[PDB]
């Protein structure tokens, strides 16, 4: 038994969370740029 | 084309959004839509009051909270496919902020259309019909069911909207 890593991975947890809206955010302000200066970037397919 | 009209959709995460402008723009249901990272859009030229017009639609995913990206992607709107599961009243349950949104961060005249997707899973419906229609006609909406899946009303929702964008 050693309980604590649920403390740990609850830790664990919040990080990647901080790393996905971090990801998300960059992303974000890509795209605004994108869509002002070459919106043809954000095509499907081509 | 010799215009252009930029379109919009939205609508709750898994609707079928991407998979509406996929089955419009490559009439192929290819297939699991795996839920959209950030912004992209398709094109097609169709035709009315025998003029020529490419329809430029863009698709992002369900969002609701403001975000960079959100002021831009509503910008130029023409049109706007306002989706929700036919299989899900909480999805439809949401419209109306939807349409909130809709409404302050486009031009008045932009042509909104409800469409209901999944028209296909009968067996699972948990909407109806008729009380969408209501809600379609309370806020002068344009309705449609339909199925990005089988086709079924995708290009009649599409062109539907343009006829009252204009000639
Ligand atoms: N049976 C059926 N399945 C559909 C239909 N439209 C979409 N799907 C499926 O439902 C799931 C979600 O569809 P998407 O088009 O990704 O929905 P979405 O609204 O783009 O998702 P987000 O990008 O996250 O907002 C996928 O598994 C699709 O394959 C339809 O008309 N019928
Ligand atoms: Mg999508």
């Amino acid at each position: 038994e050693l309980i604590q890593l649920v403390l740990k991975q609850k830790e664990t947890i919040s990080k990647k969370e901080f790393q996905v809206r971090e990801l998300e955010d960059y992303i974000d302000n890509l795209l605004v740029r994108v869509m002002e200066e070459t919106p043809n970037i954000l095509r499907i397919p081509t | 084309y010799s215009y252009i009209f930029k379109y919009i959709i939205i609508g709750d995460m898994g609707v079928g959004k991407s998979c509406l402008l996929h089955q419009f723009t490559e009439k192929k249901f290819m297939a699991d839509c795996p839920h959209t990272i950030g912004v992209e859009f398709g094109t097609r030229i169709i035709e009315v009051s025998g003029q020529k017009i490419k329809l430029q639609i863009w698709d992002t995913a369900g969002l609701e909270r403001f975000r960079a990206v959100t002021r831009s992607y509503y910008r130029g709107a023409a049109g706007a496919l306002m989706v929700y599961d036919i299989t899900r009243r909480s999805t439809y349950n949401h419209l109306s902020s939807w349409l909130t949104d809709a409404r302050n961060l486009t031009n008045p005249n932009t042509v909104i259309i409800l469409i209901g997707n999944k028209a296909d899973l009968e067996a699972q419906r948990d909407v109806t019909y008729e009380e969408a229609k209501q809600f379609a006609e309370e806020n002068g909406l344009l309705f449609l069911e339909a199925s990005a899946k089988t086709g079924e009303n995708v290009e009649d929702a599409f062109l539907e909207a343009a006829k009252k964008i204009y000639q």
